[PDB]
């Protein structure tokens, strides 16, 4: 969740440019963002975000059952940019934009330029439109007119790892050791895949409900080999765009 | 008496509040979403009497307001946790004395 990013990382964007959500959400999927070519100083404009996935496909949920996907994103605007205040949004636009206040949360108090949204139901939000208010360089020394980059990180679907560091049910599970599979037990969970190693020992690998077992009893497996498929339906993607902070007249 | 379970603290901290809850056989335990959602009810396990591993609702209520309420009776201490906010440290308890 975006919340998890906030606890883990003060800065959501790595030097490489990789967005932190990637640490948890392993798979890559597209992210799209559209903004105007240029905007006048203290003006409000819309940033349109889309996170595509096939609505027909269901994801493994916490209980192990299938369900819909939720989406969320981090939108990093240039310094001085912030989500627009309701008062600032012009009349035609207000209906067009996401509920300006409610959907959007700042990354941190200092971080108002970095906007977080979600999780939201994927079916509901095909497009997430952020009302954005540009800064005014005349008033603000910190910012100047020029071309700036906006970075988007957008995710759909449950992540692979927890801030605990432990893997979620929406991930591949691998054989802890090489050997033959004596047996497997099941409440959705394979409480255990029992593997008989090369020299008499027997080990048990527990997999949570959700992933689907690739292997069958009596099958030999190498260490680290995949016990299950990769159930992950979703993914996280990033895209950059540029906007010109223009001078009036 | 009728109680409620809030999911999340004003400190943008995803945790079950009150961390601890006590009630009597026949009381009810509501559940509302504070913030840092979504959330859901994913009990841990309860002693003979109730069915912790049943009430668990994976219906992640995105819409913030007030998930739902449920009445209990089986005496003992019930434990649960947040499926998502599992590592964030969002666990609580419920007693039915
Ligand atoms: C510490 C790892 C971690 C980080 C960091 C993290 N997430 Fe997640 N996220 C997860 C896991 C695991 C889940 C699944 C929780 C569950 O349902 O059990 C999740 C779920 C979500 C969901 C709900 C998806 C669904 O279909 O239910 C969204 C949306 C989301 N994360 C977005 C993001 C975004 C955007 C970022 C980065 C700004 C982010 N997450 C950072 C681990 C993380
Ligand atoms: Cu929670």
């Amino acid at each position: 969740y975006p919340f998890y990013a906030q606890y883990n990382y003060d800065s959501p964007r790595e030097a490489t440019g990789k967005i932190v959500c990637a640490n948890c959400h392993l798979a890559k999927k597209t992210v799209e963002i559209e903004v105007p070519q240029a905007v006048l100083p203290d003006t409000v404009f819309k940033a349109v975000v889309k996170v595509p996935y096939d609505l027909d496909i269901q994801q493994v949920q916490a209980d192990g059952s299938p369900s819909g996907l939720n989406v969320g994103a981090v939108l990093m605007l240039p310094e001085g940019f912030k989500l627009a205040p309701p008062e600032r949004v012009d009349e035609e636009l207000m209906e067009e934009v996401g509920d300006f206040y409610y959907l959007v949360t700042p990354y941190s108090e200092t971080d108002e330029n970095i906007l977080l949204a979600g999780p939201l139901p994927g079916e509901d939000y095909q497009e997430m439109i952020f009302p954005i208010l540009s800064p005014n360089p005349a008033t603000d020394a910190g910012v100047y007119f020029g071309k700036y980059s906006i970075h988007l990180g957008g995710n759909r679907g449950r992540g692979q790892v927890y801030p605990t560091g432990e893997l979620s049910n929406n991930n591949a599970f691998s054989a802890s050791i090489a050997g033959t599979i004596a047996a497997i037990e099941d409440n959705g969970f394979g409480f255990d895949v029992t593997i008989q190693p090369e020299d008499g020992d027997a080990v048990v690998t527990s997999i949570l409900p959700g992933p689907e077992l690739i292997v069958a009893v009596g099958d030999t497996v190498e260490a680290g080999q995949l016990l299950t498929t990769n159930p992950n339906v979703g993914g996280f993607g990033q895209m950059d765009s540029e906007i010109v902070l223009q001078s009036s007249s | 008496a009728s109680v409620q379970i809030k999911m999340g603290t004003d400190k943008y901290a995803p945790l079950y509040e009150p961390k601890a809850l006590s009630i009597s056989a026949g009381d009810t335990v509501e559940f509302v979403m504070n913030k840092v959602g979504p959330h859901n009810v994913i009990f841990d396990k309860v002693p003979a009497g109730e069915s912790a591993p049943a009430l668990s609702n994976t219906k992640l209520a995105i819409a913030p307001g007030s998930f739902y309420s449920v009445t209990l009776g089986t005496p003992g201490t019930y434990s649960f946790y947040c499926t998502p906010h599992r590592g964030a440290g969002m666990v609580g308890t419920i007693t039915v004395e």
